[PDB]
């Protein structure tokens, strides 16, 4: 899975 | 004369260029290649952000909301890009969102063959744009349908990514055929120029590949994160 796009979507 | 729901509702969300001009501020001479990656990299993180914001995209699941966004990253950023010199800027410069104009003498001196070629034919796509006097209605109602432009099945939420994608279109349609008089069918040449905008973003997909083989970008770039994604 993409970490930066599970990040974005997350939070900040 | 009545625009449809889904374009105000999309309208309402737009940020205007005021508050991310802003934010993304602050975060003659060569140019600055390093700066201008980063600068491309919080244009990506507010196009996120607007996504996150969305309708129906917002009631999906985070995978289905990577898939669409892992599908339309490069399309939407070079959207961006070309209403922003449709909006504003000149046909002799190119506006970037900081609000500096790059002069397209500057590009053909500084720019390798394949960046100089990417925006000669984005500014192309431009005047296309501006021919059939392309509006932000219909620039928000096209980066909608970018962003559900996926397939169904890759997705495990079939049933709302295509509702997205019918009441899109229609929208769209409802929308060119009332307040475009003029003779041409407005719809299908708009949807024409976003499959040259797909080709156009795989293209851009290409020269940053080109400069990532060569090491040439920052070390934690993330448009060269999301095109590793795999
Ligand atoms: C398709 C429409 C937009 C172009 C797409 C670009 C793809 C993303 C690139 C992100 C890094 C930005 C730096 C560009 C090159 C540079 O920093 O300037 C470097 C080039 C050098 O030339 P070279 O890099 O070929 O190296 C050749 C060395 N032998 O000097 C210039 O002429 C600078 C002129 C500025 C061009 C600005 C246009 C960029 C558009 C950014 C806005 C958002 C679009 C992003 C869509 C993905």
């Amino acid at each position: 899975e993409n970490a930066l796009l599970r990040y974005l979507l997350d939070k900040d | 004369p009545n625009v449809p729901e889904l374009i105000l509702q999309l309208l309402q969300l737009e940020p205007d260029e005021d508050q991310v001009r802003a934010r993304i501020l602050g975060s003659d001479q060569p140019a600055a290649f390093g700066l201008l990656c980063r600068m491309a990299d919080q244009t990506f993180i507010s196009i996120v952000d607007w996504a996150r914001r969305c309708m129906v995209f917002k009631e999906l699941e985070v995978a289905d909301q990577m898939t669409l966004l892992q599908n339309c990253w490069s399309e939407l950023l070079v959207f961006d890009h070309i209403y922003r010199q449709v909006q504003h800027g000149k046909e002799g410069s190119i506006l970037l969102v900081t609000g500096q104009e790059v002069e397209l003498t500057t590009v053909a001196t500084q720019a390798g063959s394949l960046l100089h070629s990417l925006v000669l034919r984005a500014q192309e796509l431009v005047l296309q744009l501006l021919a059939l006097q392309l509006d932000r209605q219909e620039f928000v109602c096209l980066k909608f349908i970018i962003l559900f432009s996926l397939d169904l099945k890759f997705l495990n939420n079939h049933i709302l990514v295509k509702d997205a994608q019918e009441k899109a279109n229609a929208a769209l349609l409802d929308y060119t055929l009332c307040h475009y008089p003029h003779s041409g069918d407005k719809f299908q040449q708009l949807l024409l120029c976003l499959v040259e905008v797909r080709a156009l973003s795989m293209q851009a997909k290409e020269y940053l590949y080109h400069k990532h083989l060569g090491n040439e970008m920052p070390r934690n770039n993330l448009l060269i994160e999301m095109l590793q994604a795999k």
